[PDB]
RNA sequence: GCUUGUGCUGUCUUCGUCCA
């Protein structure tokens, strides 16, 4: 499903069905970030039910997002880089 | 192992030439050995030394045997080839010319 | 210690529940979900004021599950032990580590290394019970206690407290 | 402070294509999910044609929330607009 | 589960002193700061309960939630017994037999005129909250013992500590 | 598993009568039967069948 | 370039950041697919044959409407308040035949494509109401007059009741009520089309209700759909002209491969 | 801007409504002068880091972003489908709600 | 809900805040500390612990698990580890930007060079935008070649003349003016240096230069400590049956480690400076072709086979690159492609499928009152007739392969359940031809299933589509919700197209031989007798059953 | 007494198919 594709989808209007193209019958993942630094440095262990970013030193504010498996690679390709790509979930102003 | 059928083969691992085969049939099988894990703590016949690396046919693709070759290569090694035959009969979404 | 504030909850229901009662269903969903329930980050939720009369305004339906979320602001009563605080309580337990005391739900657990060593534990007493000369504390005797760390869990709090100062001991 | 009074609403009063599409998508999902239908169906089984059926009796349950670019939203009822 | 009124504390660099909870250092942390906000957004400020004020404000619900819930028609065990769920019936049964063994004012008018002594003091004008339920609460008899106990009203000398605390105990029911 | 899987097969009734497949897939009745000539598998019930032993053929349930 | 662009609830087109692109979308808010080439019939003609086609005079008794085409043409003549009234017509008419062919359109053309094709709506009350045979209309003038020009202050692009709003809305819909001005004259209602009362009023509602179905939808990628359109004729494709030129034009080359300039001389 | 665009559409025969030119052309002319269309004229805007990383100059892109500590606020249509979620255009640009007035019948 | 499930809350990204991670935050986000280059332990297995492959990094194995979270393979992010260099070093994305800033500042008091009385610098302090403000900053204050020991009263300068700093590969040379003509000595500006000068840099003189005191500082452009990504970013393949090749970033890693240690036992052992000189440029070569190797005017860094080596940068560039390769376009499920064929008895917004296409696509149907029996008939027919289903998926989300289930017959469907069955008539699909210039090249079309292995179209459509039947070959994309099955049915469906906004004309018409059956048809001598005319009226499929005169 | 096994490389190069 390339670019062209994705921009007829666009001007067909349809948002669901693109959203669900390059998700759903694609590369979902699912991972969690810290609400303070934005990072996805959380050390989750689902079974045990404990959450925990170490560098922000919080277990409360934690959050799961769903993203393409290409945006994390993307993401960690870049904090190799040394950029901080931090991804939060309400705005500031 | 993999999931298609070994049924086919014959003892020295070679299907034989007028039998038929489907997509994934198994028509090669190969072996290499590997070193045995903790299994002879008791294992009477049932213990794994290799590993399997045989040769499906294509998925798609189903016939019968029309030759197998066996020689030696270069090196000194055993070497197969085998031959599929199939008939193609024309069809709706065959593409012709003049 | 008591205090009042503003709490929040995400509440999301199926649309199974789309009826005329699916604010009362909220309602008590939420009663259940809050009263009796322990987070460290504020300690632990007794009651919660107004219960009946809460508002959860429209909620959103979220797309691609069809269920509606809901924001549920109300006021409680909350609860919550500070490190350097001196509360009293109730003992619940001796053993010879120390003693097991009962702070409203949360158990608060004094070892020895911070009891004084004239209130020797004595295990052949009826009921066995930490004493001294002039002091005697067992089950269901009423201590005053400081509480000098708080270890939090998941969804528990653990305090420890101390006797070993003055003003503190059997009351 | 967001929301804006329903006397000096000034958007369109006809449901866009966008809208009903959206509306009968969530409509089916949630019928298929087994929510209580506000019409009465003779003999249909399919939840997009119970939808559209609901859409046409003005009975869906639901509430579309228009965006405006400043960040002001208006609130308007599928009962309340105008379906072709 | 629950989240609070207050958000944002994005990530910075600088680390400051007043972070770790302490009673003894009037440092409760930012959710329990002196200065809060309501629903409105409006300025709203720290709401301590003492024993007595929060036995109240409990029971009243309380009753208030079982007459609503049996259509409109005092023992604490039925009362616990009015809400949902066991681990729930537990947590306010513990609650009840501790707010009962300590409750040093079971009257609504002592409880009335308590608030008011501790609040339109004079000197009680710059007490902080904690310290006013602290106080309400522990039922001290000594000066020096409040002090010992609360170590933040040290540094308020100027305060008629001994006064407040005797009326305290008058208002105490022997 | 049936005894009867990676066997020899003949077809007794229906449109492909005396044809020689091979049993590919057997979980209730509906044996899957590859066809030799035919580059194709059809689903036939077993007693549709005549598995091959070392006397002829015979019959599946005279066989299992 | 044009990917983020989208037609916002109150009419405006704009990007990603909230700036405004277009006040109105198309400068009259109306989809793409909702207009067809009709002609204006003020543009076009001399000045005689404008007269004889708009101009309804009830003194003179062989310039005004037929006496077999109205069951009251007896008491027509002589009236101050109806002639006022088709005065006002015929003003508005004049200042609409100025408008088109001074400022919007100089050359004289006049078939562009508008929305609500009237034509086929005439056509079509024709057919249904059977407004065949010489059958005298029951349609008066002071209702075709106030049924046009209620009409004419109907055609909502935008909702509201700012002076600006009000402006934007009488700027948007100009061309359009020229057309159907030019098209429901009182003249050419009564003799061309020969309509009646309850054809009128089904007109009227038609055009309404068509011109409300032809407007753009909010939420409409409109800069994806003009990206494509410009650029599909662009794959089947001395001044230099086609791909390479449409390559001068959007990289905003500043050396062209043939400069040039028109230059236009004085009258005489 | 506008009469070359047409002169360049039109000579060949082709026809094309009114309304795409003139978008392209007040996007061309918005910002009080010339804006290409190019990386020197698309990519020179405020939007997201997001947004422009993925027409061309990605990495440089993202490197200034980095190091001018920008704030992408995600309302593109590009970071919304790089991000997997429902972007703001078409079905996605309002908001559905349960009306519980309604249900009450 | 094919996630196990979390206690943390859903929520979706409403902004992203880019900028530079500091020393500190690597630190403190690291997992584990990599300092030894060796990958394996002792060959057997097992890898080392502080190695390459430590795995507390992360498992990218079946059967093994991550020893930092406790998640298997298919749920486990990564995590990451640190590196720490034993002398700074450039990031050479930013080395022109640190050049910016030296001209900016003072090299030995870490001032600006001009203050705020100066009026134009004033103007260039007032515009909000970060970069137009370094931008402005920077064009005033490059001029500016001497530090000012009082105000031009003191303002805390050194007095020092500024030297003329020059770029050339990844060295800075800084030219002092050494005191009309004298010797002026060009000394190599060290990243430690650099990275001294710039710690020095207040807050609001940070500020005034565009950067940012939480997000991004000037001295987080050198790099002190390097983050090792995890495996996920750097998988090794199998190259043959045996033995496993590893990829390029670890290898380049490992030259890094390598290159640190080196410096490190050097500088501790002994300290003859064109060495040490030596082996920290080697290591800042490394440092800076991990992150990009197609630096201009230097040879590129090569692997043993003389390809060169991989960067990170070249990942996320070029129409192959993460961006737009895997983002904003990637391969997608639930699809199929085959040759185009044309069928006149076919509706236009139809499409012919091929039964093979049929079964091996499906849509998941939710099992209500509605549908219970039909649904269970498909599962008793199974995945291999038609009308048949595949799989069976329960409230929790575990599915039922009805391949190798042996009592397929016996399992009972309860509400709430999905039942994946076979793609049926009528169903809305995304059919899709190449190269989709317009947005016409992509409508939802019903399905009708047929023999043989071509798609059919109506051939009015083949205009829109831009297809004949030579040989093209078209795509079909199939809905997986009820939401985007009444999209593709209300928005993008055949007979909503018919009309184009491009030219506010229709895109379909009568084409080929029924255009030239409908001139000879219509001609004015074309006559037809009464048996003709019922058989025509017949074939109508909206005629009333009335003849005509 | 006897029970059916559960998956796949990477990187280049060349030749082709349908549009353009
Ligand atoms: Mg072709
Ligand atoms: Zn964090
Ligand atoms: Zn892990
Ligand atoms: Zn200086």
């Amino acid at each position: 499903f390339g670019e062209m594709e994705r921009d007829c989808m666009i001007a067909h209007g349809a948002a669901g069905f693109l959203k669900e193209r390059l998700m759903e019958a694609s590369d979902a993942f699912r991972v969690h970030v810290c609400g303070i630094c934005g990072l996805m440095s959380v050390i989750a262990n689902l079974k045990k039910n404990q959450f925990e970013c170490r560098s922000c030193k919080n277990k409360t504010n934690i959050y799961q997002l769903h993203i393409p498996y290409a945006a994390k690679l993307l993401f960690q390709e870049l904090m190799a880089m040394n950029i901080a790509p931090r991804l939060y979930t309400e705005r500031s102003g | 192992l993999k999931h298609g059928t070994y049924e086919k083969l014959d003892e020295d691992g070679l299907i034989a030439p007028g039998v038929r085969v489907s997509g994934d049939d198994i028509i090669i099988g190969k072996t290499t050995p590997i070193p045995p894990d903790t299994e002879e703590l008791g294992q009477r016949t049932k213990y794994h030394t290799k590993r399997d690396a045989s040769t499906p046919l294509r998925s798609t693709e189903n016939g019968i045997v029309d030759q197998v070759l066996l020689t030696t290569n270069q090196e000194g090694l055993k070497f197969v080839k085998v031959r599929m035959r199939t008939t193609k009969v024309p069809q709706i979404g065959d593409k012709f010319a003049s | 210690m008591f205090f009042l504030k503003d709490l929040s909850l995400i509440l999301t229901l199926h649309p199974s529940y789309f009826g005329p009662q699916m604010n009362q269903y909220l309602r008590e969903k939420l009663l259940t979900d809050v009263e009796g329930t322990c987070t460290g980050q504020f300690g632990y939720i007794v009651t919660v004021l107004d219960g009946m009369n809460i508002d959860v305004g429209k909620g959103r339906i979220i797309p691609g599950s069809g269920s509606a979320e809901f924001e549920v602001k109300y006021r409680a009563v909350v609860w919550k032990p500070f490190k350097g605080e001196v509360v009293d309580a109730i003992v619940s337990n001796v053993s010879p580590i120390g003693f097991f005391a009962d702070v409203g739900p949360l158990n608060v657990f004094v070892s020895t290394r911070l009891i004084p060593d004239n209130l020797v534990y004595n295990p052949s007493n009826s009921p066995p019970a930490y004493m001294s000369n002039d002091e005697l504390i067992t089950k269901g005797s009423k201590v005053r206690l400081k509480v000098v760390g708080t270890r939090t869990d998941v969804n528990e709090i653990y305090a420890i407290g101390s006797i070993k100062e003055d003003f503190l001991g059997a009351i | 402070e967001l929301a804006i009074l329903k006397e000096e609403r000034t958007t369109t009063p006809y449901l866009t294509k966008y809208e009903r599409a959206r509306i009968l998508g969530t409509r089916a999902l949630q019928i298929s999910m087994n929510a209580p239908v506000l019409v009465d169906i003779e003999g249909e089984t399919d939840p997009l044609q119970i939808a559209m059926k609901e859409l046409s009796q003005r009975k869906i349950p639901l509430v579309i929330r228009r965006y405006l670019p400043d960040g002001s939203y208006e609130d308007w009822g599928c009962d309340e607009l105008i379906v072709d | 589960v629950s989240t609070s009124t207050v958000g944002a504390r994005r990530r910075r660099a600088k680390q400051q002193v007043d972070d770790e909870e302490n009673a003894t250092l009037l440092r409760l942390g930012p959710e329990f700061a002196l200065k809060q906000y309501d629903h409105d957004g409006n300025e709203h400020d720290l709401i301590a309960l003492s024993l007595s004020e929060s036995r109240l404000l409990i029971r009243e619900a309380l009753k208030a939630r079982s007459r609503a819930r049996n259509g409109g028609v005092i023992d604490d065990d039925e009362l616990a017994k009015v809400t949902s769920g066991a681990v729930a019936n537990g947590v306010v049964k513990k609650t009840l037999d501790y707010l009962n063994t300590f409750a040093r004012f079971k009257d609504e008018e002592t409880c009335t005129a308590v608030d008011q002594l501790l609040h339109n003091s004079s000197d009680c004008s710059v007490l902080h909250p904690f310290e006013i339920a602290q106080l309400s609460s522990l039922g001290c008899e000594d000066v020096d013992e409040a002090i010992t106990l609360i170590p933040s009203l040290a540094a308020k000398k100027e305060v008629n500590l001994q006064r407040i605390l005797d009326e305290l105990n008058r208002l105490e029911d022997p | 598993r049936d005894p009867t899987l990676n066997k020899t097969v003949k077809i007794r009734q229906g449109g492909y009568k005396g044809k020689i497949g091979i049993v590919k897939e057997a979980n209730g009745d509906r044996f899957r039967v590859e066809l030799h000539n035919p580059n194709k598998t059809i689903p036939i019930p077993c007693s549709f069948l005549l598995i091959e032993s070392t006397h002829g053929w015979v019959p599946y349930e005279d066989f299992v | 370039a044009l990917e983020d662009i989208m037609v916002h609830y109150d009419g405006t087109t704009r990007n990603s950041l909230g700036d405004i692109i277009q006040f109105l979308y198309g400068e009259d808010g109306l989809d793409g697919t909702q207009v067809e080439r009709q002609t204006i019939d003020t543009i076009p003609g001399s000045d005689k044959a404008f007269h004889k086609r708009y101009y309804v005079d009830l003194m003179d008794e062989k310039n005004s409407i037929k006496p077999d085409v109205i069951e009251y043409a007896a008491d027509i003549l002589g009236d101050v308040e109806l002639q006022k009234e088709l005065n006002s017509e015929y003003e508005q008419l004049v200042s609409d035949r100025k408008f088109l062919r001074e400022i919007v359109f100089v050359n004289g053309d006049h078939n562009w494509p508008l929305p609500v094709n009237l034509r086929r709506i005439i056509q079509n009350a024709q057919q249904i109401f059977h407004l065949d045979r010489a059958k005298a209309s029951d349609l008066t003038i002071p209702e075709i007059i106030h049924g046009v020009r209620d009409l004419c202050k109907k055609l909502f692009v935008l909702r509201g009741e700012n002076e600006l709003i009000k402006e934007a809305q009488q700027n948007a819909t100009s061309l359009f009520q020229c057309l159907v001005r030019a098209r429901l004259a009182t003249r050419r209602i009564l003799e061309e089309f020969r309509l009646n009362r309850d054809a009128f009023e089904w007109v009227l509602g038609t055009i309404e209700a068509q011109f409300q179905r032809s407007l753009v939808h909010p939420g409409e990628m409109v800069g994806v759909i003009a990206a494509q359109s410009i650029g599909e004729p662009a794959t089947q494709m001395n001044v230099t002209l086609g791909v390479p030129r449409l390559k001068e034009i959007l990289n905003v080359a500043k050396n062209i491969k043939t400069p040039a300039l028109t230059v236009y001389l004085d009258r005489e | 801007l506008y009469k070359e665009i047409l002169n360049v559409i039109a000579f060949d025969g082709s026809y094309v409504n009114y309304r795409h030119m003139a978008l392209l052309v007040d996007v061309m002319t918005s910002r009080g002068y010339l804006m290409a269309i190019t990386r020197h004229g698309i990519n020179r805007a405020d939007t997201g880091a997001l947004m422009r990383c993925s027409f061309e100059e990605t990495v440089e892109i993202l490197f200034e972003a980095g190091a001018a500590a920008e704030l992408d606020d995600c309302r593109g249509v590009s970071e919304n489908v790089m991000l997997g979620q429902l972007a703001p255009m078409g079905t996605g640009a309002f908001d559905v709600m349960i009306d519980e007035k309604l249900l009450t019948s | 809900s094919q996630f196990p499930y979390s206690s943390a809350p859903l929520r979706s990204v409403k902004e992203v805040q880019f900028g530079l991670l500091s020393p500190e935050e690597i630190r403190a986000i690291s997992v584990v500390k990599i300092e030894y280059p060796e990958i394996m332990d002792e060959s057997r297995q097992r890898p080392r612990e502080g190695g390459l492959n430590d795995p507390k990094l992360g498992s990218i194995d079946r059967n093994f698990k991550c020893q930092t979270c406790g998640e298997g393979m298919a749920e486990c992010p990564g995590h990451f580890g640190h590196m720490e260099l034993a002398k700074p070093v450039f990031h050479i994305g930013f080395i022109p930007k640190i050049k910016k800033v030296c001209e900016c500042i003072c090299m030995n008091c870490g001032k600006l060079l001009l203050d705020e009385t100066n009026p134009t610098m004033a103007q260039a302090i007032r515009i909000r935008d970060p970069k137009k403000r370094f931008n402005a900053v920077w064009q005033l204050c490059k001029t500016k070649m001497v530090c000012e020991a009082d105000a031009p009263v003191s303002r805390g300068g050194c007095g020092n003349t500024q030297p003329v700093v020059r770029k050339d590969g990844m060295k800075l040379w800084g030219t002092w003016k050494k005191s009309r003509d004298a010797q002026p000595e060009r000394k190599l500006l060290t990243p430690g240096e650099i990275l001294n000068v710039f710690k020095h840099i207040s807050p609001e003189d940070c500020f005034r230069l565009g950067f940012n005191e939480d997000y991004a500082r000037p001295e987080w452009m050198i790099i002190t400590v390097l983050p090792v990504p995890p495996p996920q970013v750097r998988p090794s393949i199998a190259m043959d049956e045996t033995t496993q090749g590893q990829d390029d970033l670890t290898h380049k890693l490992s030259d890094i480690l390598k290159a640190n240690i080196n410096v490190q036992k050097l500088e501790m052992d002994g300290s003859p400076q064109h060495i040490i000189n030596e082996v920290e440029q080697l290591l800042q070569f490394h440092v800076a072709t991990y992150m990009d190797n197609d630096i201009a005017g230097q040879p590129q860094a090569l692997q043993k086979s003389g390809r060169p080596v991989k960067a990170i940068r070249a990942r996320l560039k070029g129409k192959e690159g993460r961006l737009r390769g895997n983002l904003m376009g990637k391969r997608v499920d639930f699809s199929a492609r085959t040759v185009i064929s044309g069928d006149p008895n076919l509706e236009l917004d139809q499409v012919g499928v091929p039964i093979s296409i049929a079964k091996t696509l499906s849509y998941p149907e939710t099992v209500t009152q509605y549908n219970i029996h039909r649904l269970t008939e498909y599962v008793r027919n199974g995945p291999n007739e038609h009308p048949g289903a595949k799989y069976v998926i329960r409230d929790n989300g575990d599915r039922i392969d009805l391949r190798y289930h042996k009592r397929a017959g016996d399992i009972v469907l309860q509400y709430g359940w999905k039942v994946e069955r076979h793609l049926m008539d009528d169903d809305p699909v995304l059919f899709n031809r190449q190269p989709s210039l317009h947005k016409m090249s992509m409508m939802a079309h019903r399905v009708k299933v047929m023999p043989y292995s071509t798609f059919r179209l109506n051939l009015s459509v083949t205009s829109p589509y831009n297809a004949d039947f030579d040989g093209d070959e078209m795509n079909l994309h199939v809905p997986q919700s009820e939401e985007t099955r009444a999209e593709l049915s209300q928005l993008c469906a055949v007979p909503l197209q018919i009309v184009s906004p491009q030219s506010n004309k229709p895109v379909m018409g009568i084409v080929q031989d029924t255009l030239c059956g409908v001139r000879k048809m219509t001609l004015r001598d074309t006559f037809i007798e009464y048996e003709q005319v019922m058989n025509m009226l017949f074939w109508v499929p909206s005629w009333d059953g009335v003849v005509p005169q």
